[PDB]
């Protein structure tokens, strides 16, 4: 049912994580993180944040494109490993999906599960707000306050990105 | 804060985002604004040792609004009971609950 | 020195050391009561300030 | 003010004071090959400072009053005793060579400081880059042990890497019989005991190991004994060198600032010349070292930091 | 490295730490650590050799993992309290992650394996920042969240740190590895008194910094990084060996030296709270620290190890190292016990 | 334990209420010891840099003594202020809670029985 | 671990020795699994069965020590009719030390383990009676 | 605590366990750090968007800004590791002994 779209996207979100957490060739690990970024954008986008969902997808699409170039230069071998070529990779991949299956199986059967925290399986739609906003997007108004309210945040992040460029040149200088 | 430069200098560096009942753009309220305000006003100036026991009612309502644990349990029981009655043909849903 | 000076110098010493001993024992009790009940200046862990709240009318009425 | 980060940030940058004449030149060759005469003349014609070849007493010439100290304050190393008895059991052979490397290492740092601090070039005689020829000669003739050569490479490996090679390497080739004949003419009773085999080991090290090594990093100029007499010809060749190779082309203000910080702190230059390696040749017992150190501090003008010695007429100690 | 760039990166390290101390919002605290790690790593890579590359990489991997756990704690604390204030956390699971994240940053056992290796792989000056300045920010956070820290977790880490630090320091001949294991052991004393009196955590941190900064300054003066290299100091700078003796005895907690004060005050607070078995165990286990400080005094000041001939050349040059604040630090690290009641200024 | 004290003077080295307390005497023994530590710093500075310990740089030795005494004077004012505040809170709390600090019924050793343990 | 300890301390001394042996053996076995985990993690076994062999070696040594302590300290408190006596734990602690010697094939470690494990067991029992706190709650 | 929070919190645990169990490639571990940041971003965005905490809506963006700095910093170190050994294997990073 489409009422569980958020839950169905979060299952793919975990499956993508098991994709790169099992650590095959970073080429295939990068693909797994793109799938998680794509569905993660979908999950966030269904809670009312379209800018946040599209932005994280946009940032991670460029992030894994640099990682792809770095994988062909410094993280490549003759036979890049897939989720089936190695027992250690395959073992961790099957284990991740089985735990995902059991958690999904129990939450949809009992409507509850207790692991550190107590989770509810009624559906994500039961916690949404029943009132409408006005003529604006609340997420957009909060993000636009960074420049009027977040003067201190803009300075530290701005300085951090500046020093970030200085640092990477220093680290990679080699002399 | 370990060093309270903000309070002495009179500069607000990060206090404006610490609570969700503070001033927001366009006076947009948070869903648990009333509950947070009550817990903050109950436990003002009395220390966390006292507030942990004397403002326990407000803080439990505030946590109920935040995570809705007790409401979802209540909905679960009603929904579970309705299925049991329907599964054994003992309850007819009304029209406005079906269409 | 004569016995009188030493005798009456000891009492001055015992008076100070006795007063400090009472204060040392009282402070331990005072610290015990403040930490258990939190109704004094010590062990006063901060709570969120109430001057951060905004009391003006919001966009929606139920707040 | 004293050179440091503050001086560099205020404008004292090496490139602003180095010109096309700011060259470091080294004159190499065998024993009695005219290096000293040739090197001294190239300094005058080119307007360069001249550094006489580092000897057992070089460090004494830069500190205190500049006069040589008694020989106990230098380990008792003697070039004379090396020639008379090159196989003595008191380890005077390698002890001399290890000391001489520390002197050349110190002189090279002094040379680099002058070049980088004023922009004037310098002319050296047998810099640290060529001191290994004598070591290779001593070992091949049984004058030092295998472990001593291991010690020399360890000390050299951690010191030579910090400096830059000379811009121009002048080598004065001379066949051994000419040197042996020339040594006898000089009439130094000790030097005359140098066997021909020893001089041939120096020749092999210079051509075969050294010049090929320096050919790819420096401007190597080779001159025979006959064409080395006229220093005018040698100076003319130097003036028209292209300088198209070597690490010196890759240096800039940051790199030279780091180099100058090293070469002005003499204890940092000599840090690794006394590594805790216990060879009998270089190891000194605690009782002996303690006694000699006490005697060193009671020489005129060496008990306290230079400028605070009353016995040598220093004044204003209480305001200094 | 350009001197101006070194100064800017140095100030960025301080700014990150200062942001953590003045921040009242959790997000800014996290930003402080991220800024601090961003600026520290280039100072570790300054000499650009394979060991420095490994040290920086091991440091980055550990610190990055800790910052992830700290952000998880902040978000979990946000879900259960709906506010970002830097105070006691409102969920037990958030406290454990934040406590462990702060333990990894401090290098407490059993999250200590990087401290011996990172310190060995970087120069002495970079190591001094690693073991003194990098401890201010994590200790700032623990000082504010201690009411919610699980007592068993924090005391367990403290006890393991005192044990591992003492044992690890016995099998070491590298000074940077000796100072590294000494640091781990001292972290235990700071966090052991944390549940009882956070003021004494500040006292031990201040005294630990002063003593630690004094040892590195004296190792930096002679460019000594090994026990045997330090064994030649008596033959070059005799005064420096006496100062090393006094400081090392102080670090061992022997009265009447300054370093006895933090142990003495920490035992007082724990015994007031009826904690008797732990202070006794901590004091006895600290004798492991005093043993490998005594072993350094023996080979440095109280005996005269063999010298080498070239040492005679070093007698003709003075110490050109800056040795900033060394005369002041060595005095504060040895003669401060008569001024012990001045610990009240920290309150 | 006094971090959150009701006194609304946060991040102040010496709150204005500390001016009601007597300042340390310039002849305070604690201040003399601090000054002495400055003198030892002066001599150690001369020794590490190989100068006449007692005579070299009397200008620098005086600045060591003055710098230590200057900083020591203010650390003593704050030290005494913090202990004055500690007693102020302690006595106020005891007054505000008389039931927790009752005046014990006085007894004399002629009335109190103490077991006797022979040493034989 | 809180669960098992509360189970152990709820059984009165010198009674139900079958249950107390179960509790102590659980505590020792868990300790031997914690040691095996770090040993396997930090000293990589050459093969899977070589690492399972190591886990079984340490886990059995710790389980045997825990089993012998609870058994020997419970019958001793039963025969003597003296429940609240640290001497019962001293006997139990030394027996555990001897088992460590047998597993290590060393007489010296057997003597040393008996002496120090015996004292520790006695000190643990005294602390239970007196109310000693290792991790004491802050009170002042 | 809806059923979505379970999967998001499980994603963080998977990426954490993935980061603590190295195989060979330093690049494979760097992906797990970027994976953990993604989980924290999603979990924080969900909580903030659901509670209508307007001003907190910028926090997830500030969380991505400093995730890039770390990711760039981790890549810069990976370049220097590769230049010294020709691979990004972590077993070569063992010159320093504990
Ligand atoms: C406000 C009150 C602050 C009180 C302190 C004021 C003096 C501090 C500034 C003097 C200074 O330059 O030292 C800073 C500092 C001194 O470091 P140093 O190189 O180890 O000093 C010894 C040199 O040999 C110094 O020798 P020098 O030849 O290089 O220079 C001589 C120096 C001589 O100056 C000195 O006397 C050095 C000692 C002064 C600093 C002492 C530390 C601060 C004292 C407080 C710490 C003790 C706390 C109290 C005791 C414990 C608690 C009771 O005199 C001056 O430079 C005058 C500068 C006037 C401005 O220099 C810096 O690099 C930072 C600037
Ligand atoms: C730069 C800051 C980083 C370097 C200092 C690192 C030391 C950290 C641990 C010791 C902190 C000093 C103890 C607190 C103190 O006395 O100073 C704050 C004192 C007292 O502040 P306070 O009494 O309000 O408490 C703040 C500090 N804690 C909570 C830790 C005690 O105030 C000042 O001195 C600031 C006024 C001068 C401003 C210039
Ligand atoms: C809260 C306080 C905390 C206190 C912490 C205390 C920490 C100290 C704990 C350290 C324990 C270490 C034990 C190591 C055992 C090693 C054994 C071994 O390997 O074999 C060695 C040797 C065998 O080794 P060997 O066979 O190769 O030969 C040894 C001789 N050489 C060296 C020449 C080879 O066996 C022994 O000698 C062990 C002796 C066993 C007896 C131990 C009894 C100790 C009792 C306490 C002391 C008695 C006085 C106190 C009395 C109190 C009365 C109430
Ligand atoms: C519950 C969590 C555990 C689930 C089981 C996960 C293990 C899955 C199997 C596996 O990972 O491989 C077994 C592993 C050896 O694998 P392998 O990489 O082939 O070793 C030799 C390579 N030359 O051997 C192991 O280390 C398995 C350890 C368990
Ligand atoms: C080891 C010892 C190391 C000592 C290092 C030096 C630290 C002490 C420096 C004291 C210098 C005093 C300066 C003169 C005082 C002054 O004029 O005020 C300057 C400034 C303003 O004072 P303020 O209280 O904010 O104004 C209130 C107005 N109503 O107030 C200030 O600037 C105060 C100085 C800054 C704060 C210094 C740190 C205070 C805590 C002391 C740390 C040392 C603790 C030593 C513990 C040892 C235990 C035995
Ligand atoms: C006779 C033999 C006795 C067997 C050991 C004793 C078992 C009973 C111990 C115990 O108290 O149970 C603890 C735990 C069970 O879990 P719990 O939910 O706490 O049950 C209630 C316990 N009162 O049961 C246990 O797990 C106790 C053993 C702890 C094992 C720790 C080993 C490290 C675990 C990580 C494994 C390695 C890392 C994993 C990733 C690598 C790939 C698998
Ligand atoms: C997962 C636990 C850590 C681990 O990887 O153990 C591996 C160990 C032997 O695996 P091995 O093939 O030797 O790996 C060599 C890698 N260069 O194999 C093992 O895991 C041994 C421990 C298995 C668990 C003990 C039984 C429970
Ligand atoms: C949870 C329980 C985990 C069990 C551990 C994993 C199973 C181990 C399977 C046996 C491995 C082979 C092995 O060596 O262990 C056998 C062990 C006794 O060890 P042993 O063979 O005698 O070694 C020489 C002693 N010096 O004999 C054993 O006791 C193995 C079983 C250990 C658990 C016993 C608990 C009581
Ligand atoms: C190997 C690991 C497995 C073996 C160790 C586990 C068995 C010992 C656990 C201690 C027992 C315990 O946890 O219970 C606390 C005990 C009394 O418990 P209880 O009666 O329930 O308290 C309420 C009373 N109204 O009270 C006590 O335990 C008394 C404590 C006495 C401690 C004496 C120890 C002296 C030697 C110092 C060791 C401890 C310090 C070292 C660092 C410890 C770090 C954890
Ligand atoms: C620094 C603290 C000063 C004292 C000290 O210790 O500074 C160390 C050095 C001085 O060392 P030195 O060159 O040996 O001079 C001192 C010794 N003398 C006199 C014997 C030679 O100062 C500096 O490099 C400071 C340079 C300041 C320029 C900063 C650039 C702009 C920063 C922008 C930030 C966003
Ligand atoms: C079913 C219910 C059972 C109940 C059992 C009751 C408890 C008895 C347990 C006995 C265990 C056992 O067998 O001990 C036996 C072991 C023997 O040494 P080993 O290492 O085996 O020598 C093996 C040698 N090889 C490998 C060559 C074959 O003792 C010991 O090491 C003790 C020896 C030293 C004496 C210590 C006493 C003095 C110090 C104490 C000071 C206070
Ligand atoms: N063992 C040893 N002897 C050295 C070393 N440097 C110089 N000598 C010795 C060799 C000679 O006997 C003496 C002088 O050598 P020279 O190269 O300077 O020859 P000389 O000055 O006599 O004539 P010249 O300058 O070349 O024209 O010093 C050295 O590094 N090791
Ligand atoms: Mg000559």
């Amino acid at each position: 049912m489409m009422l569980y779209i958020v839950f169905i996207l979060s299952v793919i979100f975990v499956m993508g994580f098991v994709g790169f957490s099992s650590k095959p060739s970073p080429i295939y690990g990068g693909l797994g993180l793109i799938v998680s970024g794509g569905v993660g954008c979908g999950i966030v986008l269904n809670f009312g944040g379209s800018f946040l969902g599209l932005m994280v997808f946009l940032i991670y699409l460029g992030g894994m494109m640099v990682v792809f170039g770095y994988t062909t230069a410094m993280a490549t071998e003759q036979y890049p490993e897939i989720w089936l070529s190695n027992k250690a990779v395959l073992g961790a991949f099957v284990t991740g999906l089985l735990m995902e299956f059991f958690m999904v199986y129990y939450v949809l059967k009992d409507k509850e599960v207790e692991v550190v925290f107590e989770f509810n399986g009624l559906g994500d739609w039961v916690i949404y707000d029943t009132g409408d906003s006005g003529f604006f997007s609340e997420e957009a108004m909060g993000i636009a306050a960074l420049y009027s309210y977040g003067t201190w945040l803009v300075i530290v992040t701005g300085w951090s990105l500046l020093i970030g460029v200085v640092v990477i040149m220093e680290i990679t200088r080699g002399n | 804060p370990f060093f309270d430069v903000q309070k002495r200098l009179g500069v607000d560096l990060d206090r404006w985002m610490t609570i969700q009942s503070a001033e927001q753009p366009h006076k947009i309220p948070s869903r648990c604004h009333a509950f947070e305000k009550e817990w903050i006003e109950c436990a003002h100036g009395i220390g966390s040792i006292r507030a942990e026991k004397e403002c326990k009612i407000e803080f439990e309502d505030f946590r109920e609004c935040l995570l809705r644990q007790k409401t979802m349990k209540r909905l679960h029981a009603i929904r579970r009971q309705r299925e049991k009655l329907i599964k054994e043909g003992k309850y007819t849903p009304p029209p406005h609950h079906s269409g | 020195d004569g016995p009188e000076k030493n005798y009456e110098r000891t009492m001055a010493i015992l008076q100070i050391e006795a007063e400090k001993a009472e204060l040392r024992l009282k402070e331990l009790e005072v610290r015990r009561l403040m930490r258990a009940r939190g109704d004094g200046p010590w062990f006063h862990y901060p709570t969120i300030d109430k001057e951060l709240i905004d009391h003006s009318p919001k966009a929606t009425p139920d707040n | 003010l004293q050179y440091g980060p503050l001086a560099y940030i205020l404008g004292e940058k090496a490139t602003k004071k180095m010109t096309e004449k700011s060259k470091l030149i080294t004159v190499d060759g065998n024993i009695c090959s005219g290096k000293s005469k040739l090197a001294k003349e190239i300094a005058e014609k080119l307007g360069l400072k001249h550094f006489p070849e580092a000897g057992i007493h070089y460090v004494d010439s830069t500190t205190g009053d500049g006069k040589p100290l008694p020989v106990q304050f230098s380990g008792n190393c003697s070039l004379e005793k090396f020639y008379d008895d090159p196989k003595s059991n008191d380890g005077n052979s390698y002890r001399l060579q290890a000391w001489l490397y520390a002197s050349r290492l110190l002189q090279y740092a002094d040379a680099l400081e002058h070049l980088l601090s004023t922009g004037q070039g310098v002319v050296l005689e047998r810099s640290i880059y060529s001191d290994f020829v004598f070591l290779e000669a001593m070992y091949r003739q049984g004058f030092i042990r295998k472990q001593c050569v291991d010690h020399y490479n360890q000390v050299k490996k951690v010191t030579i890497c910090e400096y830059l090679p000379p811009h121009v390497v002048v080598y004065v080739d001379v066949p051994v019989p000419e040197v042996q004949s020339r040594i006898q003419k000089k009439g130094n009773p000790h030097e005359m005991k140098i066997t021909s085999a020893y001089l041939q080991d120096i020749e092999n090290a210079y051509k075969g190991t050294f010049l090929p090594e320096m050919s790819e990093k420096c401007e190597v100029l080779q001159y025979s004994a006959w064409e080395a007499q006229d220093a005018e010809k040698v100076v003319e060749d130097i003036e028209y060198l292209k300088y198209d190779k070597g690490p010196w082309l890759d240096q800039n203000d940051r790199k030279l600032h780091k180099l100058r910080m090293l070469v002005q702190d003499k204890l940092e230059v000599l840090n690794y010349t006394s590594i805790p390696v216990f060879l009998p040749e270089v190891t000194v017992g605690a009782h002996q070292s303690d006694q000699v150190f006490q005697e060193f501090t009671e020489l005129p003008g060496r008990k306290y930091r230079a400028g605070y010695n009353e016995d040598v007429g220093d004044k204003w100690i209480w305001l200094k | 490295m350009n001197p101006i760039i070194f100064i800017i990166i140095l100030l960025t390290i301080m700014l990150g730490t200062i942001i953590v101390m003045i921040s009242s919002h959790w997000l800014l605290v996290w930003i402080g650590f991220e800024m601090n790690m961003l600026a520290i790593i280039p100072i570790m890579m300054k000499n650009h050799n394979p060991r420095a590359t490994e040290a920086s990489t091991k440091y980055f991997l550990t610190q990055s993992t800790a910052s992830m756990l700290l952000m998880m704690a902040v978000i979990i604390n946000l879900m259960f309290s709906g506010q970002w204030t830097v105070m006691k956390l409102f969920n037990p699971m958030a406290s454990m992650l934040m406590t462990m994240a702060l333990a990894m940053k401090l290098g407490m056992a059993p999250f200590h394996f990087w401290v011996p290796e990172v310190t060995q792989g970087i120069p002495l000056s970079s190591g001094l920042i690693l073991l003194t300045w990098q401890k201010l920010a994590p200790m700032s956070v623990l000082y504010q969240i201690f009411p919610s820290i699980n007592l068993n977790l924090i005391l367990t880490l403290s006890v393991l740190s005192i044990l591992i630090g003492g044992w690890g320091g016995l099998n070491q001949t590298q000074l940077r590895k000796i100072m590294a294991y000494s640091s781990i052991a001292h972290m235990g004393w700071m966090t052991a008194v944390l549940p009882y009196n956070p003021t004494m955590t500040l006292l031990n941190l201040i005294i630990y910094i002063i003593m630690t900064s004094t040892m590195f300054t004296m190792f930096m003066a002679n460019s000594t990084t090994t026990t045997l290299s330090l064994s030649h100091t008596w033959n070059k700078t005799p005064i420096m060996t006496v100062l090393i003796l006094a400081t090392l005895l102080s670090m061992g907690g022997l009265p009447p030296l300054s370093g006895f004060m933090p142990k003495w005050m920490i035992i007082q607070e724990m015994t007031k709270n009826n904690s008797i078995i732990l202070p006794t165990f901590m004091a006895i286990t600290a004798l492991l620290n005093l043993y490998f400080y005594m072993r350094l005094t023996y080979s440095t000041t109280l005996t005269m190890f063999p010298s080498t001939n070239n040492m005679k050349m070093k007698w003709q040059f003075p110490l050109m190292k800056k040795m900033t604040f060394l005369p002041t630090m060595v005095v504060l690290s040895t003669m401060m016990l008569p001024l012990t009641p001045m610990l009240s200024v920290l309150e | 334990m006094m971090t959150g004290r009701q006194g609304r003077a946060t991040f102040q080295f010496l709150p204005d209420e500390a001016r009601s307390l007597p300042p340390p005497k310039l002849t305070d023994p604690r201040l003399a010891f601090v000054g002495f530590l400055g003198y030892c710093s002066g001599l150690i500075d001369n020794a590490i840099r190989r100068r006449p310990v007692l005579l070299a740089g009397l200008h620098r030795q005086l600045l060591y003594i003055t710098s230590f005494v200057f900083v020591g004077y203010y650390l003593l004012k704050r030290q005494d202020y913090m202990y004055a505040v500690r007693d102020h809170d302690m006595f106020s709390y005891i007054k505000s809670h008389p039931e927790d600090f009752p005046e014990k019924d006085k007894k004399t050793y002629g009335e109190v029985f103490e077991e006797f343990h022979p040493v034989r | 671990a809180k669960t098992v300890l509360r189970q152990y301390w709820d059984i009165p001394e010198g009674t139900e020795c079958h249950r107390k042996t179960y509790a102590t053996t659980s505590i020792g076995g868990a300790a031997g699994l914690v040691v095996s985990a770090y040993s396997v993690a930090l000293k990589t076994p050459t093969s899977f069965l070589e690492g399972v062999a190591r886990t079984g070696r340490y886990t059995f040594t710790a389980a045997a020590i825990g089993a012998i302590f609870g058994l020997t300290s419970c019958i001793s408190a039963q025969v003597r009719e003296k429940p609240d006596d640290p001497l019962n734990y001293l006997i139990g602690g030394c027996a555990g030390g001897l088992i460590l010697g047998a597993r290590t094939r060393s007489y010296g470690i057997g003597a040393a383990a008996c002496a120090y494990m015996g004292l520790t067991a006695a000190l643990v029992k005294m602390g239970q009676l007196e109310g000693w706190q290792v991790f004491a709650e802050p009170k002042v | 605590m809806s059923m979505v929070y379970m999967n998001i919190m499980m994603a963080f645990t998977v990426s954490l366990v993935g980061l603590l169990m190295y195989r060979s490639h330093l690049m494979s571990s760097l992906l797990c750090l970027e994976g953990m940041m993604l989980s924290l971003f999603v979990m924080a965005a969900l909580t903030i968007l659901n509670s209508h905490f307007t001003l907190a809506s910028m926090m997830p963006i500030i969380l991505l800004v400093f995730a890039a700095c770390e990711a760039a910093l981790g890549l810069s170190l990976l370049v220097m590791v590769s230049n010294t050994y020709g691979t990004d294997y972590v077993q070569n990073l063992n010159l320093l002994q504990c």
